[PDB]
């Protein structure tokens, strides 16, 4: 002590918050396209008719 | 000072925060002009009729004084009679700058500096 | 929308004609801000009395309105009620911006921005 005390430092306590992947587990396919847009087609074929 | 403590107690050494100042990528321009009044750190400065560095305060007149325009942003504190190294360029924080009252909202704090190199934007 | 046109006709697929914007090499300054009207791309923008981003128009009222001090160039369109990323510095084209009428020639288009970081010059 005297003028000022001495110190022994222990390890740094790092509270760290994450946000784990719960919704990404249904999105498996990755597409790294360089073009502009992404075209889809959906076709419904009504056959159940008398 | 003289006697050490043998007992058991506790205390806080204190706390520290970062104060971020910059918010963009403009060029930075600096200058030191002589001050006319006390200026805190990062306070918006005007220039009076004598060419000094009065810290900015509008509604100063039926014609407003040349203190009504704001020019610089200080970097180190100085009393009257000392010169102040301030900023003329760059992009600066909304909150770290020392404004004063009646200039509190966001839109006034940019309408001060619509024209210059200095632009005052929000941190994310 | 399904008729397989059987006729014989000439037609164009389109006509690309590139829009060069920058006429110099100075630094670019950007910000997003809240709009007040409907803004196209690269249209010159002022700020109204509330702090929005109204597109620029001189001769707005006796006393000049704050819609006469032109400030920025837009970067993407927005409706009234969205916020607009707009340019604050650089050197931009004389003929890529969207002006309006009674602001035709080069001398008036530079007299709008005689003071700012935004400068307007001629492509060669």
């Amino acid at each position: 002590a005297g003028l000022y005390t001495t110190y022994q430092l222990l390890e740094v306590q790092r509270k760290l918050k994450t946000l784990p992947a719960f919704f990404l587990q249904w999105f498996p396919r990755q597409i790294n396209f360089q073009e502009d847009m992404i075209a889809f087609d959906k076709v419904i074929q009504d056959v159940t008719r008398v | 000072t003289s006697l050490p403590n043998y007992l058991a107690g506790n205390g806080d050494l204190g706390s520290w925060e970062p104060t971020q100042i910059f918010a963009g990528e403009a060029d930075i321009v600096t200058e030191g002009g002589a001050a006319g009044a006390d200026i805190e750190i990062y306070q918006v400065i005007a220039k009076n009729a004598a060419g000094a560095m009065v810290p900015h305060d509008p509604t100063a007149t039926e014609v407003p004084a040349p203190q009504s325009v704001a020019i610089g942003i200080a970097a180190q504190p100085a009393k009257s009679g000392q010169n102040v190294p301030y900023y003329i360029g760059g992009v600066f924080n909304h909150a770290a700058l020392g404004w004063h009252a009646s200039l509190d909202t966001l839109a006034k704090r940019q309408a001060v500096f619509d024209r210059t190199n200095i632009h005052i934007g929000n941190l994310y």
